[PDB]
């Protein structure tokens, strides 16, 4: 799926979730 | 069985 | 989930819900990959110690859903199994190494604002992502403690557990096909899956391309949310080649 992954309310609006940073932060 | 170890299946 | 939070509308959009039909009961969760294309854990359809053994008419599928307090008319979906695909090598018996399957939806969904595919992981993503501290993100309707159950889907960020950590945690002979993930009792927050939340998907936020991927399944653990104790899942990424040969079959 080449849409796979991007969600229509979230990233394909350029808004976040509200816990996603927290994920993203990990990644370190 | 997974229950001989204290296991349960999600 | 166990100290997780209420779900935002459209936040996880692969959301799937498996239901047996009569009596009406929601068994499991499950995660969409395509259009016609669901995957969940495989002791949600089989499990003989439970003589649990689903065939594809005794179920359905429900999408698109955040709430059973309501139908959310125009927004939830709903489909019949075509077919079932449980893993060949799935061990139910010693240790559950490869609880995954795969159901063809009867009617493909159609993809909105609340019901979109979740991408597999490549060997970037998986080689990059799956490693020990780094978060996932757990979802499902299961039950909210170990000793009920929620209206509004919950949500869980869990880290990734180092395998040795995971191995003497546990008296089950863990595989390759299985990780954990959960907070360690000197650490700083707790939460885990639960009973119900089978087949519910451990996804991650690649900081490369910002696409959500599934790396992990619900599977299984000792109790919920136990000091010491962990979540264990299916490795999405070691039964990838599975997935595609059912799918391209
Ligand atoms: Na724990």
């Amino acid at each position: 799926e080449a849409d796979c992954g991007l969600r229509p309310l979230f990233e394909k609006k350029s808004l976040e979730d509200k816990t996603e940073r927290e994920l993203l932060e990990s990644y370190i | 069985t997974v229950e001989l170890q204290g296991v349960v299946p999600r | 989930i166990v100290e997780g939070s209420d779900a935002e509308i459209g936040m996880s959009p692969w959301q799937v819900m498996l239901f047996r039909k009569s009596p009406q009961e929601l068994l499991c969760g499950a995660s969409l990959i395509s259009d016609r294309w669901v995957l969940t854990a495989a002791h949600c359809l089989l499990y003989p110690p439970w003589d649990k053994n689903f065939t594809e008419n005794d179920l359905l599928v429900r999408i698109g859903k955040h709430s059973r307090t309501r139908y959310e008319r125009n927004i939830e979906k709903i489909s019949m199994l075509e077919k079932i695909y449980i893993h060949p090598r799935y061990n139910w018996r010693e240790n559950l190494d490869r609880d995954i399957a795969l159901m063809k939806l009867k009617k493909p969904v159609a993809f909105s604002d609340y019901i979109h595919p979740v991408c597999l992981p490549d060997r970037e993503t998986a080689a990059s992502l799956l490693q020990a501290g780094y978060k996932g993100r757990v979802t499902g309707w299961g039950n909210l403690k170990e000793t009920g159950q929620p209206s509004v889907l919950q949500v869980v960020n869990l880290p990734i557990v180092e395998r040795p950590v995971c191995k003497d945690s546990t008296r089950i002979r863990i595989t390759d096909n299985m990780f954990c993930a959960g907070y360690k009792p000197d650490e700083g927050k707790r939460g885990d899956a639960c009973e119900g939340d089978s087949g519910g998907p451990f996804v991650m936020k690649s900081p490369f391309n910002n696409r959500w991927y599934q790396m992990g399944i619900v599977s299984w653990g000792e109790g919920c949310d136990r000091d010491g104790k962990y979540g264990f899942y299916t490795h999405v990424f070691r039964l990838k080649k599975w997935i595609q040969k059912v799918i391209d079959q």
